């Protein structure tokens, strides 16, 4: 089991620098090239650079010379990418990947990818979210089934973690992508259950905002 | 740098039918060693990209042979012989013949299914929120198809355009439907000055607007 684990989301101030890490396991780290790729606003990928950890040899896309510096620590099987003097265009998700092309064979081995690291370049302050329970009035769906909701608003920056009944309730839940407005994000989630489950047994919304060390559970009461 | 052009931008196909994606490059991708380094990747919703094909037509291990690749020079095509639900996502062609490596813009593949009418739920502000001096009215429009839908808020019969925040999910891989959330935020004081709050939608599944509303009051 070959695995690449990347570091967590970063909020960086304009003009500063960040070092992203990509820890690997399950294969001989020094024998394969590690590439870094950038993704902005969904479909929009760009190739940054590649490094051969065995020798330290690196090749950069001209656009990123001076922006990105790749290193790799053989003793820990970790590749790093430092980004310097961050600006608007640098806000993106960055992926590391053991791409798998073997130059000597002129053929490919399976590609393995890290989960991605989201970098947000902003000077806006970190704000904890307010979590509000949404109990039905008309959005009761009548009988048979009923839908409840959870409103998470006024936080910065992304992301927030939202579950229902500690993750025990995953079927019929819809979590909507957060939307930014006036320097604060708002996110919502709905869960549909049978009229027999709720209000009988309790339904709770669990929310976590790492950036502000906030963890809150809201019980949807009638 | 080589410019990679993909078409179409989006394709909607029913499970079981074939689908083909095109990719064109600004320079021939034939390398001086006679090999053509053209790859196809798929990025499933909420996932990292994954290579499906390399060297124009060679499938990567673990990739179903329902997927086929072909082309040469500056024209390439990815074909899916029979579409399955797991094929939903964005497909990209990427070239490694010329430095630096460049990607195409992507083609989103969406599963075409039978029209589904939205299930709409409306929620008045919570006590917790009102205490803070704010009031948000939320409306969920769940499980509809096609994605195309228009929602308007009306307070006491008049349309309200300021203070509306909308969000949509990507196509659901369990039923191929879409869901959306619309939130209207007002001050507590203004919220307490009106009576009827209406969430109104326009969708292919109906010749008249789809409505959900509530009248606030007290008792
Ligand atoms: O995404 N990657 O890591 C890539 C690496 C190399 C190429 C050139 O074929 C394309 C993509
Ligand atoms: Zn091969
Ligand atoms: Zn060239
Ligand atoms: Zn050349
Ligand atoms: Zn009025
Ligand atoms: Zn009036
Ligand atoms: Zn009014
Ligand atoms: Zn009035």
């Amino acid at each position: 089991e070959m695995q690449l684990q990347q570091s967590g989301a970063e909020l960086l101030r304009p003009g500063t620098s960040v070092k992203l890490s990509c820890k690997t396991s399950g294969y001989i780290f020094t024998s394969y090239w590690i590439h870094w790729v950038k993704q902005r606003s969904g479909q929009g990928l760009e190739w940054i650079a590649r490094i051969y950890p065995g020798t330290g040899s690196t090749y950069y896309n001209e656009k990123f010379k001076g922006k990105a510096t790749l290193t790799a620590d053989k003793s820990s099987s970790t590749a790093y990418m430092q980004l310097s003097t961050l600006k608007s265009e640098d806000s993106a998700v960055y992926f590391c990947t053991r791409w798998g092309f073997i130059p000597v064979r002129e053929d490919y081995v399976m590609d393995y990818w890290g989960q991605g690291t989201l970098v947000t370049v902003s000077s806006a302050k970190t704000t904890a979210p307010s979590v509000y329970p949404l109990a039905p009035v008309c959005g009761d769906t009548t009988g048979s089934s009923v839908t409840l909701g959870c409103l998470v608003k006024g936080y910065f920056p992304e992301p927030v973690t939202l579950t229902w009944n500690s993750g025990s309730l995953s079927s019929g839940v819809h979590t909507f992508p957060a939307v930014l407005q006036s320097d604060l994000y708002t996110l919502s989630s709905s869960v549909t259950v049978t009229s027999s489950t709720w209000p009988s047994q309790s339904i709770t919304c669990n929310v976590a905002h790492p950036a502000s060390s906030t963890k809150v559970d809201k019980k949807i009461e009638p | 740098d080589i410019v990679m052009t993909q078409s179409p931008l989006t394709l909607s196909v029913t499970i079981g039918q074939p689908a083909s994606i095109s990719c064109k490059s600004s320079q021939s991708l034939l390398y001086s060693n006679g090999k053509t380094y053209l790859n196809w990747l798929l990025q499933r919703p909420g996932q990292s990209p994954k290579r499906l094909i390399h060297l124009v037509s060679k499938l990567d291990s673990g990739v179903p042979d329902r997927i086929t690749g072909s082309g040469s020079g500056t024209d390439f095509t990815l074909k899916i012989s029979r579409v399955e639900a797991a094929d939903l996502g964005v497909y990209y062609c990427v070239q490694g013949t010329h430095f630096p490596y460049t990607f195409g813009g992507g083609t989103k593949l969406e599963i075409l299914r039978g029209d589904a009418a939205p299930t709409v739920s409306i929620f008045p502000p919570s006590s917790e929120q009102l205490t803070s001096g704010g009031a948000s009215v939320v409306c969920f429009l769940n499980n509809f198809y096609p994605k195309d839908i228009n929602v308007k808020w009306k307070i006491d019969g008049s349309e309200r355009q300021n203070g509306v925040l909308n969000s949509w999910t990507d196509q659901d891989s369990k039923d191929s439907t879409y869901s959306m959330s619309s939130t209207l935020t007002l001050t507590k004081d203004e919220y307490e000055r009106h009576n009827s709050y209406t969430c109104e939608a326009t969708h292919k599944t109906s010749t008249s607007p789809i409505v959900k509303s509530f009248n606030r009051n007290e008792c």
